[PDB]
RNA sequence: GUUGAUUGAAGGGAUGCGAAAGUGUUCUGGAGGAUCUAAGCCGUUCUGACGUGCAACUCGAUGGCAUGACAUGUGCAUAG
RNA sequence: GACAGCCGAAUUGGGCGGCGGAGA
RNA sequence: CGCGGAAGUGUUUUGUGCAAGGGCCGUAAGGGAAGUCGGCAAGAUUGAUGUGUAACUUCGGGAGAAGGAUUGGCUCUAGC
RNA sequence: AAAUGCCUCGUCAUGUAAUUAGUGACGCGCAUGAAUGGAGCAACGAGAUUCCCACUGUCCCUACGGCCUGUCUUGUGAACC
RNA sequence: ACGCUGCUUUUUGAUUCUUCGAUGUCGGCUCUUCCUAUCAUCGCGAAGCAGAGAUUGCGAAGUGUUGGAUUGUUCACCCACCAACAGGGAACGUGAGCUGGGUUUAGACCGUCGUGAGACAGGUUAGUUUUACCCUACUGUGUGGACUGUGCAGCAGAUCUUGAUAGUACGAGAGGAACUCUUGAUUGCGACCUCUGGUGGAGCGGCGUGCCUGCUGGCUGCUGCGGAGCUACGUCGGGAGUAUAAUGGCUGAAGGCCUCUAAGCCUGAAGACCGACUGCGCGGUGUGUGUGGCGGAAGACGACCGCUGUGUGUGCAAGCUGUGCGGAUGGAGGAGGAUUCCGACAUUUUGAGGCUGUGCAUU
């Protein structure tokens, strides 16, 4: 069973392992780990991470 | 004097004194109540703890109650249970001082793992069998058998020295209990012949050890404020002037963990064999019952296993005793399992079935 | 007459006494402060604390001069602390927000800004009908 | 015996306004028991350490003062 | 032919002296 | 000065590996003084260069008021 | 109602959800008051007080980690009572 | 009402029996235990008890009784929540447990009093908190097998709520319940690490200061991610046993009637006892222990759990980091005849290099 796809890295997330974050516009982005939420906070572009 | 602001006391006096256990295989304190209008069966078993995992489950409510079907994710424990061997019979009669044990019947050939437990590792340096069978039939208010485990089938323990116990036999007609166990000496009995799915069970074992611990951890008392001289991890007042002695109900520092505990009402979820594919799930893949990489600090499960809901006392590779319920049980809700997780428990595993990892990278 | 509060599964609590929350309806207020939680029974030294769905007793720190210097009721709708759902997933919002209420349970405003959790929407159906998004 | 900086008084130059009386702007110069920092000197708080001590008054962090109504070696004068 | 509610034999009001029980 | 290096000078070669509790320190979800006699303790601000600076006032001050912005490496241009 | 007011947590206003605190105003002031100096705060203060922003393990409620001690060895080997 | 009789030892007095070759003197914070004259929760009476909401009484001490503003305060007084926010004792419990705000010798200011030195239970500000390594008590630990019996000691869960019952019984109306079933939680207790969060002087990367002549590679400083293990802010888990109290009843005299009582009997509580659960001594039995060494799931040291050569090393699996050196092709521009040199950084070879205490195999 899959929970969803990571919105930063593009990889499948297993059932029970992500955190949904809802924004003020009603948009709920799904991320896998703190390695990924940090790259979003610093405003890095995912295309510069191989 | 009279103390404004009352609060509950910290910890329970049911379990004081808090000493180490004197044994790694505690014996059960009671056995269920015999109903002699049933067939003959056993009331317990011994297994070994392996590790924990997931499961997703469908909460059957599909009537038009406002919530038809929910999903529920539950944690489980796996125990590895090879079959046991019977090698003896025991009877107890009733006297004015209680239960008196009668002489014992041994089978024909006692194994080499039962002789190391009885006489140590250096132990290698008839009609009287028939007369003792008559006593357990005339006398003997209740009957028990002597069973032993086979730890050499799980080569990650390294034992060769078996655990042995006495288990009560339930089912009526004391002469029927005896003849059922005479046709079972020296043979094996498997865990699927004792427990069944969706039943409540008891466990008995020893907890994880922690050594000598301070009083903030052993009992849960408050820390002192930051300005305090002579340390902050402690209790401030240990008594009144009178009585001019310290009481047994005061919190002190000492041994924490490695205690004997009995837990009750654990629900059985699955019963299978490790050397085949787990199924009854609603997904297609094969998936044996063991994660990618293996159970951490444990090998693989290759014999029979049993799966129960929730936490289970003790450490990995330690022996546990399983007992049938002593209470009254109602039904048990209908159980529908549809997924069992088998990712890696080392790190954050994201694949099931290593062939699925192999097809992601290509090469 | 007491307000009935429907059942709700266990959640981690994120709001405590002294937290400043944001007002999410067009009633005139801007900032609220929590001074109490309903249904709190107590424990020595433990502060009363709330999760989304709970009713709080608030004081208006910023807004219309009519509403100030009194005690009000409010429902909590968002929090920034993570909580777990029973299907196994986790979720969080971006701010802490609440909405003002009568002594019988009716909203004071007519509009509500932002999204709302699915838990809050079944306990309080009149809030469901005025929310722009549910999760 | 006393390091490196900060601020910019009087005096002096140039330039603009105005009938006059007068006044704007900006350079130069280097005053004051004027502001920090160093060699160093004290002793605010932690009611910190220590409290048969390293020690019959010390140790750590934090803070105050550092051109003086200063600090310090040595000759002389003042005695119950 | 009482007392009690035709029946057939005892019924009852005040006190005193020991004993026991509430108040505790 | 602090943070690092020379010169000169001083120095040993078969104790253990780390329970509780101490002395001196480091990192913490969500909340943000609800703690306490008392923000005690800790955290926070910090160099330089443009910008922008109020009440009051002994007209000297207040003033570095407050508040906002910029800062690395590389390759060149302009002034004396 | 001041480092000076017994009665006293004086009375009214203002800051708080809630003010024996703070500030403003009132005055028959147990016992204010003029070099016994009175009124008065620009500049200066490791002086005494109350509030605001910022900030945080002060606290809700504690967790995990570092070095030196303690725990264990050999040598030297006291005191209070 | 007017009068009269008691009990307690929580007030403040009255007294001066003990201690002046010294018993640390207020409050708070922390922690344990006891009392009942019961505030709530369980059972049950009365009514000027229709229902709802309260008022008054009896059995009952098992479990609970909170968070803040002002004051050093005890005390007091308000705000918010609550099933409810009862009252007391333990050297006015508790300073080799802390703190030191009150009180608080030696500095100082004000008011009143005194010729003065000085005085004031009048106000204000600044003012050292020493020592256990002894005996006992208490907490663990040790005091030499395996399987069990049975005595003693300890003892745990408590309380609220959603829907239905039902707009029903009751009531002129307005209003407005209960038994039984059912949903979730708060707090206490005992465990556990699959998930999520915290930590992580293990490991990999980035950016610097000094030093090894520069590049490569090192050492030193700051920083991002961060497995295992530990942990909570995360996950799991509760008898329908026996006899009774208050009260209400059955049969029934004394006393031809009456009566729950004098003989007997039925019912009945968050209470009692027992069970289950944890610890210790003593018994029994076809039953008596690996000197040493090495490991761990165990551990301060002793002990406990295992084996009796199956380690170490290496490979694979499963993870963490994030695209290695060298080469080749480029690069804002600058220098100048060679078509040369200087240059941060870019793309490619390359999910690439480095690392691992976990699992499997082999040597």
């Amino acid at each position: 069973m899959i929970q969803g796809v990571s919105m930063f890295s593009g990889r499948n997330i297993p059932k029970g392992s992500g955190i949904y974050e809802v924004m003020s516009d009603g948009r709920a982005v799904l991320t896998a780990s703190n390695k990924e939420r940090r790259l979003i906070a610093r405003k890095i572009n995912p295309r510069d991470i191989r | 004097s009279c103390r404004k602001f009352n609060a509950p006391r910290h910890g329970s006096l049911q379990f004081c004194p808090r000493k180490r256990s004197k044994t790694i295989r505690p014996a059960a304190g009671a056995f269920p109540a015999d109903d002699r209008s049933q067939p003959v069966h056993l009331t317990g078993f011994m297994a070994y703890k392996a590790g924990m995992t997931h499961v997703v489950r469908t909460k059957t409510q599909v009537a038009k109650n406002k919530q038809l079907s929910r999903e529920i994710m539950d944690a489980v424990t796996v125990l590895e249970a090879p079959p046991m061997v019977v090698y003896g019979i025991v009877g107890y009669e009733k006297t004015v001082t209680g239960l008196r044990r009668l002489p014992i019947v041994t089978a024909a050939y006692v194994s080499d793992g039962v002789l190391r437990r009885m006489f140590g590792n250096r132990y290698a340096s008839g009609s009287v069998c028939e007369s003792r069978v008559e006593m357990i039939k005339e006398r003997a208010h209740c009957v028990r058998v002597l069973v032993q485990t086979q730890p050499t089938l799980i080569k990650g323990l390294g034992l060769k020295k078996a655990h042995i116990a006495e288990i009560q036999v339930n089912g009526g007609s004391i002469s029927e209990k005896v003849e059922w166990a005479l046709g079972r000496l020296e043979k094996e009995i498997a865990i699927g012949e004792v427990f069944g799915v969706n039943e409540n069970i008891d466990t008995i074992g020893v907890t994880k050890g922690k050594g000598f611990q301070g009083t903030v951890k052993r009992f849960g008392v408050r820390k002192q404020p930051r300005k305090s001289r002579k340390g902050i991890r402690k209790v401030a007042c240990i008594g009144a002037w009178h009585p001019s002695r310290v009481m047994y109900s005061i919190a002190r520092a000492g041994q924490m963990g490695f205690h004997r505990r009995t837990e009750k009402n654990k629900r059985v979820y699955m019963i299978g064999n490790g050397s085949s594919n787990i199924k009854t799930e609603f997904d297609l893949t094969e998936k044996p019952i063991s994660p990618m990489g293996g159970f951490p600090h444990y090998g693989e499960v290759r014999n029979d296993f049993i799966m129960v809901k929730g936490a289970v006392v003790g450490a990995r590779k330690r022996v546990v005793t399983l007992r049938k319920s002593l209470l009254r049980q109602r039904a048990g809700e209908e159980l529908v399992i549809k997924f069992v997780d088998t990712s890696s428990k080392i790190g954050h595993g994201r694949f099931q079935t290593s062939a699925e990892k192999k097809a992601f990278y290509g090469a | 007459k007491k307000i009935s509060i429907k059942p709700r599964y266990k959640m981690t609590r994120g709001i405590q006494v002294e937290t400043l929350m944001k007002c999410a309806d067009n009633s005139g207020a801007k900032i609220l402060r929590c001074i109490g939680v309903k249904r709190y029974r107590g424990r020595l030294n433990r502060l009363p604390a709330a999760a989304p769905g709970d009713i709080c007793v608030v004081s208006v720190k910023k807004g219309k001069p009519e509403l100030r210097k009194k005690v009000h009721y409010a429902i909590l709708i968002r929090q920034k602390k993570i909580w777990r759902r029973t299907d196994g997933s986790h979720i969080m919002f971006e701010d802490n927000a609440a909405v003002l209420i009568n002594n019988k349970g009716e909203l004071r405003g007519a509009q509500i800004a932002g999204p709302v959790p699915r838990e809050v929407a079944d306990m309080w159906p009149k809030i469901s009908s005025q929310a722009s998004s549910i999760n």
